[PDB]
């Protein structure tokens, strides 16, 4: 990322509907206010200014051109594929550009003369929806969410004005740090002469000159000292008395901050120097920190923005059983064979199953399906949770022998009464098994498919009610009808699919007052409430109340879809207000998105905290904006989003504009990649490129992919296109390798030309799932002391099976490796040159070093990949750098359906030479041991990554649906057995795949 | 091997020819679906735009007629022409359309007729799984 991972060894110290490409020349009806259509022949890649121009030169050719307005006093206006019309305002933009159907324009006046008001609505396009199809929602929820959300935008915007400068410099530009200002001591004893040398710059141009000033200083000096320290040597004089030095280095200390020379990182905040990830970075890696000097009125000059607007009974007090009535689906699929039925399958929900559920009298196996029925689901009214959802399906398997949910209650409170038409979903892909609670499903008509059309009982206007009489369940815990060790809170250290026994739920629940001491506990006490009894319930609500607080790791598990209530995901999320910091927020942003699918209602607690930060911290925004962006084709989740989207994209600030150009460049590179992967565009590398190069120099496309920023981090800018050095890196779905000058001011000069691969094809969010644990697994390992190197490279999808990777350079497959060197028929492995191409490279005491990396680095992914359970890993997954370093691309497939990286004889010769075999070396040896500490050291852990993956079962990903899928990772850990135990396994693991323990 | 012998093996590649055709009728499944909604909204966008093109020589009616050299002319009698083209393309996407919806509803089906015989066939191996140990599995 900063660098390629590279260590240095011993430093010591263009559309139309239905056409992909329009024609570099289409003829384009032009449509003015006389009533004269004209025909223009246009270059595809011509602005609308020109346009126009041409238009009124070939006005006075046509009659009736006497009541032709003056040129700048019309703006075209036009349908867009996305079947809306639009004004286009920013006539800069190219025809090609203006996503558009049909080949017409249409002149107009600006009516709705808030120009400003509608160009803003940009937006949709950053959204990739018009925000108007917002504007026509009946539902007032949305209608509401659209309104009421804007405090936090409000809020949001004020937090960033207070402190007027600085604090927006900080809103952009955030400081990037590691979350623990202690530093290991791996770390610091690469360090050790107690402190670092760094190397801060000054330019002065327009002489140019850059001037370096070498510092020896504190690992914890914050930046202001550094600041200092530099302006020291810089000012230092045979001229200057110590005293006048010391009014100077004052006088002018704080007019300046630090920044990292070749991307966007700015240190901005009184932290020790070295809990900066740059900083830390650098040590690891061998390297001389090179940060410059600037001035604050040259950064506070870049900051434009401030721009913000708006232009917009009774209770459960009833005496009745449930019933809800079915009336009747209108369409349906088959016709009859033998033992085939169909009828609705009804369940009240909550998570996981109150009460027993009702199968409907099973009528007409397929002609026109009556029911007229009603239900009689045995609980109580009053005893309903908040949040209790009606669970239905259709599907059928063999009687004799051989889908949509509903939230109970409505996000006012109020139960839901009457008529009600049910657009149902297309069944999912490893699902009949079930009724499908788990569905995104809950609140949720969809488009024109089966519709089941209900009727819920009625009894004079009503709703649930205050904490007030909720609170005032005092009543039942002061019952006493007393006419009937403690060792168990072992067992809130337990993984929380580890499925409990319903004797074990009666005693927790029984114990439940002795757990506010022990308050990690609270997720088992809430498994163990019977939902269906507003007693236990109302009495849960209370401790939840004023319960302790816990750590966001395991307050986590509170917002996976086995924890649907108000009242349990309020602390939850107040769990994450009081101690979840930006840094590790944006560890778990991924799942704190997902996470948002389960959240019942619109408006809510979890977004407002999210829309927040957000809009808070620019870094997190761009992914949160990414991360939503992503899935927004998937029209389950879409509105929410989409709405989601809108609220975020209105108060961002200056970061839109940002933002559109990094959605215009991937419209673009999503347009071409199609047109090689379709558009009988089979054809040859050589022909391909050649296409490749062509359409790339073309002005609209030189335009879009130029001056943009980094989707996969926005802190390195992309500057001009290399070009010569852009291929098709064919060899798949046709991926692009793009190459950008990198525009620093110091670019080149002290880091990078950068590097990134666009893939349109597979589906990368697996991929980015599994990178995020392998970035977990390795902060686990670093601060235990206990140093493994992996190699997490960025990785984002950003939409429907489309996405970014990270280029590492001067890495290799193995296969490569092997390649380059050898002749004869045999392989040899280049056991040889891999080794001999490693003590290559590194030849010295360079070569030790070298070692260690692998030895690190392939025990760390030799650990990752048994516990996850990944790939099965060959010579073209397998990967390592010059360096040393040994790393695992293209991960593909999850959690297995054992033990997919066995390691070859290539990888132990390389643990330093040994001759018949070198299964038992003391280099060997070394090794295990970080195997068995790295495998010990997650399992310590495993309760997180449970959780990690739990918060992830929303998402599409066909390999994640269950949480038994996750009980793979739960075996691989070890199940019930001891540490010591454990232990055991895993090497019985190890001597199974190897023949040698 | 005692009472059904090796004819549980047959029986299980044979439950990979419907197993998998299941997995290539859904694929065929999830993508027409998409395909129907592209249609669907390309006919909003075709709507718009007849429902534009009227807006216009309705606009040399009262501005045109206030006057009636005077051959301000084949402008007129064209925009009525390809108004023709446009109803007759939305036209050829509808029938287009619901072509592709009976298609969708007989991927459907199909799909809703295998599954429960598909899954009848799988706990079959499951059950009889007691009938170096594991080389039943392999091929």
């Amino acid at each position: 990322s900063y660098y390629h991972h590279h260590h240095h060894h011993d430093y010591d110290i263009g559309e139309l509907w239905g056409i992909h490409l329009m024609p570099p020349r289409i003829l384009v009806e032009c449509l003015l206010p006389n009533g004269m259509i004209v025909t223009l022949e246009c270059l595809r890649e011509a602005t609308l200014i020109t346009i126009k121009h041409e238009l009124f030169k070939e006005a006075r050719k046509y009659p009736l051109h006497q009541l032709l307005q003056d040129e700048s006093s019309y703006i075209f206006v036009s349908v867009t594929q996305e079947a809306e019309r639009e004004e286009f305002f920013d006539e800069t933009r190219r025809l090609c550009d203006l996503r558009l159907f049909q080949p017409f324009l249409k002149v107009i006046e600006p009516v709705g003369n808030r120009e400003e008001k509608i160009l803003n609505r940009e937006i949709g396009f950053a959204i990739g929806m018009p925000v108007c199809e917002f504007d026509m929602v009946k539902d007032p929820e949305v209608q509401d969410f659209r309104r009421n959300i804007l405090n936090v935008c409000k809020e949001a915007v004020d937090l960033r004005d207070l402190n007027s400068p600085h604090s927006r410099a900080m809103y952009v530009y955030p400081p990037n740090v590691e979350s623990s200002p202690e530093l290991p001591k791996h770390i610091y004893n690469k360090l050790d002469k107690g402190q670092i040398i760094v190397v801060i710059w000054v330019i002065v141009s327009p002489n140019n000159d850059k001037q370096k000033y070498t510092l020896k200083i504190n690992h914890d000096c914050v930046p202001e000292q550094v600041i200092a320290e530099a302006i020291r040597k810089k000012t230092r004089s045979m001229l200057l008395s110590s005293e006048q030095l010391k009014l100077c280095v004052l006088e002018y200390q704080g007019k300046y901050i630090l920044k990292v020379c070749g991307c966007d990182e700015y240190f901005l905040e009184k932290y020790p120097l070295s809990q900066y990830k740059y900083i830390r970075s650098c040590i690891m890696l061998g390297r001389m920190p090179n940060l410059m000097l600037m001035a604050k009125e040259s950064l506070y000059s870049q900051l434009p923005m401030d721009c913000f607007t708006m232009p917009s009974k009774s209770l459960w007090v009833i005496n009745s059983a449930l019933r809800i009535k079915i009336l009747c689906a209108t369409y349906v699929n088959v016709n009859i064979r033998d033992i085939d039925k169909i009828y609705v399958r009804t369940g009240i929900y909550h998570g996981g199953e109150p009460l027993c559920d009702n199968v409907n009298t099973q009528r007409v196996p397929c002609s026109n399906p009556r029911w007229n029925e009603w239900l009689n689901y045995d609980i109580y009214i009053p005893d309903l949770p908040r949040a209790a959802r009606l669970c239905l399906s259709i599907c059928s398997v063999k009687g004799r022998k051989g889908w949509g949910n509903i939230n109970l209650f409505d996000y006012t409170d109020t139960l839901v009464s009457g008529k009600m038409a049910l657009n149902l979903w297309p069944v999912p892909h490893g699902l009949e098994d079930l009724l499908n609670p788990i569905g995104v499903t809950g609140s949720n008509p969809n488009k024109e498919t089966p519709c089941l059309e209900l009727e819920f009982d009625w009894f004079s206007s009503v709703v649930k009610f205050p904490d007030m009489s909720v609170i005032e369940e005092h009543a039942n815990w002061s019952v006493s009808r007393e006419a009937g060790k403690e060792q168990l809170k072992a067992i809130s250290t337990r993984d929380p699919l580890s499925e409990i026994t319903e004797q074990e739920k009666d005693f927790l629940w029984s114990h439940r007052h002795y757990c506010v001491t022990i308050p990690e506990i609270l997720p088992k006490l809430l498994l163990s409430v019977k939902w269906n009894s507003r007693d236990e319930v109302a009495q849960m609500y209370c401790l939840v109340k004023d319960w302790p607080p816990i750590k966001p790791e395991q307050a986590m598990e509170l917002l996976d879809c086995n924890y649907p209530d108000p009242m349990v995901r309020g602390f939850a999320v107040r769990c994450l207000e009081k101690y979840l910091t930006d840094d590790k927020l944006s560890q778990y942003l991924i799942q704190l998105v997902q996470v948002l699918k389960y959240e019942q209602y619109l408006d809510n607690l979890l977004v407002r905290f999210l829309l927040k930060k957000a809009l808070t911290n620019q870094r997190i925004g761009h992914f949160f904006f990414w991360h939503l962006k992503s899935e927004m084709h998937n029209k389950t989740v879409s509105q929410r989003f989409g709405l989601l989207l809108e609220s975020y994209c209105r108060a961002c600030g200056m970061y839109l504009k940002h933002l559109n150009r990094q959605v215009e460049a991937m419209e673009k590179l999503i347009n071409l990649t199609d047109i090689l992967k379709q558009e009988k565009k089979d054809e040859t590398q050589k022909v391909q490129m050649k296409f490749l190069v062509e359409q790339m120099r073309r002005p609209d496309f030189m335009d879009a992919l130029q001056g943009f920023l980094s989707p996969l981090n926005p802190a390195h800018q992309l500057g001009n296109l290399r070009l010569e050095e852009c291929r098709i890196m064919s060899s798949a779905k046709r991926p692009l390798w793009l190459n950008w000058e990198n525009p620093d001011i110091m670019s080149e000069l002290l880091f990078q030309n950068n590097e990134i691969i666009f893939k349109n094809g597979d589906d990368l969010r697996q991929d980015m799932l599994t990178l995020q644990i392998i970035r977990i697994m390795e902060n686990i390992w670093q601060n235990q002391g206990l140093d493994l190197r992996m190699l997490p490279y960025g990785c984002l999808s950003i939409g429907d099976c489309v996405g970014l990777i990270e280029v590492v350079r001067n890495s290799h497959t193995i296969m490569q490796i092997q390649c380059k060197g050898g002749l004869k028929g045999a392989l040899q492995f280049n056991s040889h040159t891999l080794h001999q191409w490693l003590k290559d490279k590194n030849k010295g005491e360079i070569y030790d070093a070298a070692i260690d990396l692998f030895t690190r680095s392939c025990a760390g992914y030799c650990v990752a990949t048994f516990i996850l359970g990944i790939g099965d890993r060959h010579n073209s997954n397998i990967m390592v750098k010059d360096d040393g370093q040994l790393f695992h691309i293209d991960f593909g497939h999850f959690l297995d359906h054992r033990v997919p990286f066995v390691l070859t004889q290539d990888f132990l010769i390389v643990i330093s030479k040994g001759a018949q075999e070198c299964t038992k070396t003391r280099e060997f040896e070394r090794f295990q041991e970080m195997c068995y500490k790295a495998y010990l050291a997650i399992r310590q852990h495993a309760n997180l990554f449970i959780n990690l993956f739990s918060m992830m079962l929303g998402s599409g990903m066909p390999e994640l649906q269950s949480f038994d899928d996750i009980a793979y990772i739960r075996k691989t850990l070890a199940l019930d057995k001891t540490e010591q135990e454990a232990l055991e396994y895993f090497m019985k693991q190890m001597n199974d795949a190897h023949h040698g323990g | 091997i005692e009472a059904v012998g090796k004819k549980l093996h047959e029986y299980n590649t044979q439950f990979q020819e419907k197993s998998r055709e299941y997995d290539r009728l859904y694929e065929e499944y999830t993508r027409t679906s998409q395909e129907i909604q592209m249609k669907r909204t390309a006919i909003e966008a075709f709507n718009e735009t007849i429902k534009i093109f009227e807006e216009q020589c309705q606009t040399q009616e009262r501005y045109s007629k206030e006057y009636i050299i005077q051959r301000i002319m084949h402008n007129y009698d064209k925009l009525k022409s390809r108004i023709s083209e446009i109803i007759d393309s939305r036209r050829r996407l509808e029938e287009d359309l619901k072509k592709q919806a009976a298609e969708y509803r007989e991927i459907d089906k199909r799909m809703n007729s295998i599954k429960p015989d598909l899954i009848q066939l799988r706990k079959t191996r499951d059950q009889y799984l007691m009938w170096k140990l594991n080389e039943w599995l392999g091929n």
